[PDB]
């Protein structure tokens, strides 16, 4: 049992609300507030199949009024990126499963 | 003769004028810095394990 009887199939199916935080590089008190608005919206706007483009342009157009005009967050399956970012804008956390979601601010 | 002290008083009158100051200030944004992240489905699972 416990950790022997779990699976990756089945550990995915057992939590879907679990939160992990691979990344972090913007303040404590922000991050809270981004992580409550990014979990929720994702959530809402997942409908019957997740859409990447659906995600992105909810959590774009709450980021923007929420701290500054020009925002830019990026979710995928799997990538490789290098982004120049100002100190404390950029927020990097991957909801469990098969999602990474990548947040800074330009 | 005309012109008497009591005839005729001159007061002289000025306006407080704030002294010219020339200061030099230059302002420049905060340091920003490249990020690279690569994220994988193991690596992810890995975190949540």
């Amino acid at each position: 049992k416990a950790v022997t009887d779990m699976d990756i199939n089945e550990l995915r199916k057992l939590m879907i609300g679990k939160a992990i935080i691979n990344s972090s590089d913007m303040q404590g008190d922000l991050l809270q507030e981004a992580q409550d608005v990014i979990q929720s919206g994702i959530e809402n706007n997942s409908a019957p199949v997740l859409n990447i483009e659906a995600a992105c342009k909810y959590i774009k157009e709450n980021l923007d009024k929420k701290f500054g005009p020009t925002w830019q967050c990026i979710i995928g399956e799997g990538y490789a990126y290098d982004v120049t970012v100002q100190n404390n804008t950029l927020l990097f956390m991957f909801y469990n499963g098969n999602l990474a979601v990548l947040i800074f601010k330009s | 003769t005309l012109r008497n002290k009591f005839n005729y008083n001159t007061r002289e009158c000025q306006t407080i004028n704030p002294s010219i100051r020339e200061r030099g200030v230059s302002t420049e944004p905060p340091p920003s810095d490249t990020i690279c992240g690569n994220i994988t489905q193991w690596e992810i699972f890995d975190a949540y394990y």
